[PDB]
């Protein structure tokens, strides 16, 4: 949800978070163990993002630079 | 009508109007912005309006972990099984973690130092960036979680991430309980009120209602009278730090850039331990950095926090001073004379009667903070009743209270009783010199300070499995 | 609510098994006293011009601030017996206890 | 889903399911109809659901005058300035007034004696036809109002209709207060509980909350245990009246025709004075006229009033027996042994534990009416607590309480203290022989009866102006 | 609320001048205890098949009536010291105090 | 308001009441005082019935005999 105080939006869960970009790196790391990636895919699928194209695309829409992907 | 830019009174806006001869706001067609709190049952002409708490009432460290399952997950490091909270991926504080950045479309932290381009932080509560002193406390507890999880993984290697997280969280939660009830509240209420409102813990009572009462959201704002007009920062000699040792508060609201670029949380925590709070006096209630310049860097006009407090109490439909006095079993003054007796201050009584006309109409915060302070406490009898009663409920009505049988083992309870905020600071920062017990009373360097070496760490041996 | 559990829920649900919303997030505050509104049920005092409360005008909150709360800052009185950490723990603690939402724009 | 003609559980239906070996309802795919009470905040997933009181909580005789401005007007005689309540225009009871007829498109009173074509009555409360004994009480108070207004017009000829109505209404309201608190409640609670919950009146207290508590809607249904299986009617010798002296209750629900055609309210009132109530006993709780045949004449299936009681308490989310015990400061039994001690009846305890599994789950009505009675009262200590507490609130929180300073003159109070239900009956019916004080204890003719002449009328001389 | 009045309002409004809906018609009951519902906030116990209350099955109300409340009517005990008027005044009085509305068909 | 209990409609204010017929007779009584009639016209107009044709017609819809005004 959107948490609001004195007309200032203080958090919105709708938005991709910068620290979740480091999760994109783990998914593309070829030498990272398959259980770690499955857990992350499940994390991003609980949020309604099912492919890495859907993940990267949501980060971009939310204002992040994703040009190294 | 956008309540932030408009002075028209239309739901949900209840703007504060400006008096004729106001010292700061010359223009009486202007106003102080105010959005009415969300009603529980919007649009009802049957229910008596009431407001919503978005947080768990329990002292469960929900400011760290969140109060809702999407945020709570989003705060976790999901790239491994270590049970860690997520940390900043761009910045570190001399090698230690910072809170992750939140992503807001309209981010107020970016409006403080425009050129620094440092956004607000993400934590279990959404107000974590409001002042850098608050940010530092959030950051401290972030680190304490991850330190605990790390120590526990070492001790119990076959524990998975879910397990590590829960156990660390359970420890951090008890640490907040202990610091609050053993160290903080006795200094709020004073001994007489502590023994009256918080007698010795017996056991969990499933019939005690642990909700936050509406009035407590206003009453506990007594803390606004403690606020100093500056943020103080100190180097490792506890001397002023030369990139601005004494920043005016109206230049630190949402100033997350100060934490990231002006030397991390160490100086800020030193400042908190080695600087006095402001004393509430009946003639010196609250400072102009919050009364005239609240949030002025991120917003069209500086707010008035005391005034907001009072408008909010009316928004929430709270009864006046005498009604809360009566609730507490305290005499109710009717005349200015009697109010003078209660306040031990006839002059202040006269000023209150000139504003309000009767003590029945005095807004709860204003009457509360006007009362003379209990011996060795920082509130009067009325606020001590409301705040005391609230924390009693939160304790006796909490099935996971740290001393409740079954929550921790006897050994774990023995070990938890060694914890203190000074030690937590030693464990998670570059500070090697910290306050003596009690951290909340100790305030002068070096008279009141000890080396970190002298303090016992938390022993986790009884968490082995 | 599950019959047996070992850790708190995030939301606070199920803390009290008989009434398991008690102390959980996104619920109404409890009222220790009946609310007092201009019209009985939703309008705050101060809303309607010329409507008194209990027989007296409602004081502008900013007027009350100006006349009672304002003081010269250079005259501030340090608390000999409390640190600024005492202030700051209060705010951190409040942020474990209550957040009253408002509509966004 | 029509909750009357379907057994599907879909909002707002919560039909009572049928056990395997039911004495009356053979088919387990059948159900007892039940509509959930209207929620205060429909559709909310934030609020804790609560229900609505359609009436004024105050003992203000709103059953006579109504609780809403359209009904309240519609009850009044608008054709003159005499301040009268409207009366039936088609029928009279040996010359005295009857309630006006209500106009419902599906009228349940018409379904009792189909051929008689006598509809339900209209009164301040909508349930006035539910049993003819109730109707008679409503009718009595209708007449008392009009008699008062008539006497007052004679005494103060320059008073307009509005004035007459209000003054009569204000008198009728005090009469209900006096009868209830002086005569009725002491016989409900017993002397110990009366002195505990209703100590002598001091004065109006504007901080006492006068609302009806949710639990009281269920607890006050203790009265269901008092109900006899017949309506008794008596002639002017106090002998059985020969057009059916003892009608079974399942043929009197909504039977307004019985009032109009079978001899008016006189026989019914005689029946109520000179017939004993049923005693609540642990093995004789409530009769099958309400447990098997409630409303069976007007409906597809006879209801079970006790069972409805219990379904309703769950609809209203009421806590169980032990929670209410604790609320009242009474010991809370955990085992069947302890519950046996509390009930002075191990057999009943065993039966309660077999139904509910723990005393914590016992529905408030069932636990309440199971308790042994207080000495000289007709409820146990739990129900006495809830009912006592409720009527205290209604008294001390009523600005118009009859003894409150300024409501009546001292002279008017002196005169009001002479009123009694027997006298009202003498004034407004053809009965000339009535019970001795206390009408609610007196129950045997002629031992307990006196002539109307012996009773002092209400003197309205101190209302002259 | 008017500053001065002589009689009750029909609705009960303004009886309590500080909180003038108190005791008035068409308002929620007050709660002396937190409600106890299946799901925490609206569904009654008994609603959902298989869902217990505090660890025990919910008893059919009709079962409780059958087993505990039922008795043979020929054994009814008249009260020596209470009249049937005592029953009837309770119902009349109840009808001054509360009517809980339900949806119609 | 429609007040409902156990699936039984106990009152509906929408419906004309039998006793209000006697008010129609006072309005048609030529020798009845003009203040009394004004009060009644106002009573029926507060309910949204402005003429006697609209009053009589509402009584009819609600099941009453109004043939004795012909
Ligand atoms: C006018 O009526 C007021 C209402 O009174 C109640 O209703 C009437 C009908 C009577 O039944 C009356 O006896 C009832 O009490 C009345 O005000 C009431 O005053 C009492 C006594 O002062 C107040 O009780 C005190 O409450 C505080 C706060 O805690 C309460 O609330 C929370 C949550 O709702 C609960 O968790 C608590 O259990 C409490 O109920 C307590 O701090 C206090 O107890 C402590 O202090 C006393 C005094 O030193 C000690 O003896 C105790 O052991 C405790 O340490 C009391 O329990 C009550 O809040 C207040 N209510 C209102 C609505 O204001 C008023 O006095 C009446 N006036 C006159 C002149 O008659
Ligand atoms: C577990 O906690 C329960 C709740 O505890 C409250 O909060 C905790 C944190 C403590 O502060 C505690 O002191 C608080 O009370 C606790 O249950 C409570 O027990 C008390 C005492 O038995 C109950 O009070 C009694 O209430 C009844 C009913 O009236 C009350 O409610 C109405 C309506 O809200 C009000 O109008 C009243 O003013 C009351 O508040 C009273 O009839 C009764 O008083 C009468 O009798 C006593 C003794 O003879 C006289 O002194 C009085 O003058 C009266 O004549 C009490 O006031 C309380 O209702 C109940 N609460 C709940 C939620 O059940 C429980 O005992 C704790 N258990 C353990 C094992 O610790
Ligand atoms: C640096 C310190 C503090 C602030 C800056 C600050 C600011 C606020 C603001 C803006 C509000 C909202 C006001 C409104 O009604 O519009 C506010 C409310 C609350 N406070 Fe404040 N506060 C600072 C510091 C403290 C301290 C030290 C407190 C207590 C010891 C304290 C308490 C509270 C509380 C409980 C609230 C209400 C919270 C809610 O949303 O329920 N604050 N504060
Ligand atoms: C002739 C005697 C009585 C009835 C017939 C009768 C019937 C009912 C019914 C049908 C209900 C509703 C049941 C449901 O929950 O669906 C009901 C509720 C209430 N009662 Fe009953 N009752 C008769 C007699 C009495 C007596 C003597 C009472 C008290 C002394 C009494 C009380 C009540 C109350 C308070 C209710 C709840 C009302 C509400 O809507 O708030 N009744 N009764
Ligand atoms: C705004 O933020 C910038 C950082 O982006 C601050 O500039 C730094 O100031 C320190 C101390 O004066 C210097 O040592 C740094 O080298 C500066 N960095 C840069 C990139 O300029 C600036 O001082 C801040 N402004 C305010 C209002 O204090
Ligand atoms: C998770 O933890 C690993 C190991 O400590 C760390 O390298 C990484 O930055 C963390 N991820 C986040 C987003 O916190
Ligand atoms: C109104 O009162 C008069 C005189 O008492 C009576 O004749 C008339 O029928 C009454 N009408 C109604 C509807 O009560
Ligand atoms: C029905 O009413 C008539 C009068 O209309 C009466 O004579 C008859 O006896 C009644 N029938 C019953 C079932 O009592
Ligand atoms: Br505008
Ligand atoms: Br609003
Ligand atoms: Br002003
Ligand atoms: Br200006
Ligand atoms: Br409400
Ligand atoms: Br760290
Ligand atoms: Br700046
Ligand atoms: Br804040
Ligand atoms: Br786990
Ligand atoms: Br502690
Ligand atoms: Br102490
Ligand atoms: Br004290
Ligand atoms: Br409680
Ligand atoms: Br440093
Ligand atoms: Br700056
Ligand atoms: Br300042
Ligand atoms: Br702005
Ligand atoms: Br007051
Ligand atoms: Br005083
Ligand atoms: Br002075
Ligand atoms: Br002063
Ligand atoms: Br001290
Ligand atoms: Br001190
Ligand atoms: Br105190
Ligand atoms: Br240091
Ligand atoms: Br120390
Ligand atoms: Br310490
Ligand atoms: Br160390
Ligand atoms: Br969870
Ligand atoms: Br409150
Ligand atoms: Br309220
Ligand atoms: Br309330
Ligand atoms: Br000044
Ligand atoms: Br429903
Ligand atoms: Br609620
Ligand atoms: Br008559
Ligand atoms: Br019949
Ligand atoms: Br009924
Ligand atoms: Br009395
Ligand atoms: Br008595
Ligand atoms: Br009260
Ligand atoms: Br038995
Ligand atoms: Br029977
Ligand atoms: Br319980
Ligand atoms: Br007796
Ligand atoms: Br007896
Ligand atoms: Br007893
Ligand atoms: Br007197
Ligand atoms: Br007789
Ligand atoms: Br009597
Ligand atoms: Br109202
Ligand atoms: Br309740
Ligand atoms: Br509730
Ligand atoms: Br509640
Ligand atoms: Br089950
Ligand atoms: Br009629
Ligand atoms: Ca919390
Ligand atoms: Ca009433």
């Amino acid at each position: 949800k959107v948490y609001s105080q004195n007309g200032l939006v203080l958090h919105d869960d709708a938005n991709f978070l910068e620290h979740e970009l480091s999760y994109i790196d783990v998914l593309l790391d070829k030498n990272a163990d398959q259980a770690t990636k499955d857990n992350l895919r499940s994390y991003f699928a609980d949020k309604g993002l099912h492919s890495i194209k859907d993940i990267i695309n949501k980060a971009k829409q939310d204002g992040f630079d994703v040009s190294k992907y | 009508v956008n309540c932030e830019t408009s002075c028209v009174q239309q739901p949900p806006c209840f703007p504060l109007k400006i008096p004729p001869n106001d010292p700061r706001i010359k223009n009486q067609a202007d106003c102080i912005p105010f959005f009415r709190s969300c009603p529980a049952c919007p649009g009802s002409n049957i229910t008596i309006r009431n407001q919503i708490n978005a947080l768990t009432s329990f002292v469960d460290a929900s400011m760290v972990y969140g109060s809702e399952e999407p945020l709570a997950r989003n705060l976790r490091n999901m790239s491994n099984q270590l049970g860690l909270l997520a940390v900043n991926q761009r910045f570190q504080d001399n090698g230690r973690a910072l809170l992750p950045f939140d992503n807001l479309h309209d981010d107020p932290c970016l409006l403080t130092n425009r050129s620094a381009r440092i956004p607000c932080f993400l934590a279990g509560d959404t107000r974590s960036s409001e002042m850098p002193e608050l940010t530092s406390m959030h950051t401290l507890l972030l680190r304490e979680h991850n330190r605990l999880a790390t120590e526990l993984k070492s001790l119990n290697p076959r524990w998975d991430g879910e397990r590590l997280y829960q156990e660390a969280r359970k420890i951090v939660g008890a640490m907040v309980q202990i610091i609050t009830y053993r160290d903080y509240l006795p200094l709020v209420l004073g001994p007489t009120a502590m023994r009256k409102y918080l007698p010795t813990y017996r056991s969990y009572n499933d019939s005690v209602d642990p909700r936050i009462a509406n009035v407590f959201t206003n009453a506990f704002r007594y803390g606004h009278t403690l606020i100093q007009p500056f943020m103080f920062r100190l180097d490792n000699r506890y001397q002023p730090m030369e990139p601005n040792p004494r920043v005016p508060l109206s230049r630190v609201f949402f100033a997350s850039w100060r934490v990231v670029l002006e030397g991390g949380i160490d100086p800020i925590l030193r400042g908190l331990m080695a600087t006095p709070a402001k004393l509430n006096r009946q003639n010196q209630i609250a400072v102009d950095e919050i009364r005239e310049r609240l949030f002025e860097q991120v917003m069209r006009i500086g707010l008035d926090l005391p005034a907001l407090n009072m408008q909010r109490s009316r928004d929430h439909g709270l009864p006046g001073y005498n009604a809360w006095r009566r609730f507490c079993g305290l005499p109710q003054p009717e005349t200015v004379g009697q109010l003078g007796t209660v306040l031990r201050n006839l002059k202040l009584a006269r000023k209150l009667m000139e504003q309000y006309g009767t003590p029945n109409n005095i807004d709860i915060w204003m009457g509360g903070v006007s009362e003379p302070l209990k011996r060795k406490g920082r509130v009067g009898p009325l606020l001590a009743c409301i705040i005391g009663t609230q924390f009693r409920k939160l304790r006796d009505g909490d099935r996971f209270w740290w001393e409740n049988e079954g929550v921790f083992s006897m050994q774990q309870r023995q070990a938890l009783a060694q914890i203190s905020l000074p030690r937590i600071i030693c464990d998670n920062t570059g500070i090697t010199t910290v306050s003596k017990n009690n951290i909340f009373m100790s305030n002068s360097y070096p008279r009141d300070f000890v080396n970190c070496s002298t303090l016992p760490a938390l022993n986790l041996a009884s968490w082995r499995e | 609510c599950p019959e047996q559990d070992k850790y708190r829920t995030i939301t606070g649900m199920c803390n009290n098994r008989r009434s398991p919303t008690l102390g959980a997030s996104n619920r109404a505050f409890v009222r220790w006293l009946p609310a007092e509104y201009e019209d009985g049920f939703s309008l705050p005092y101060g809303w309607t011009p010329g409507v008194k409360r209990n027989g007296f005008p409602v004081a502008l909150a900013r007027a009350v601030s100006n006349e009672i709360v304002r003081f010269p800052t250079d005259q501030l009185t340090p608390d000999q017996e409390r640190s600024l950490m005492f202030m700051q723990w209060g705010q951190l603690l409040d942020h474990d206890l209550d957040f009253t939402p408002e509509p966004a724009a």
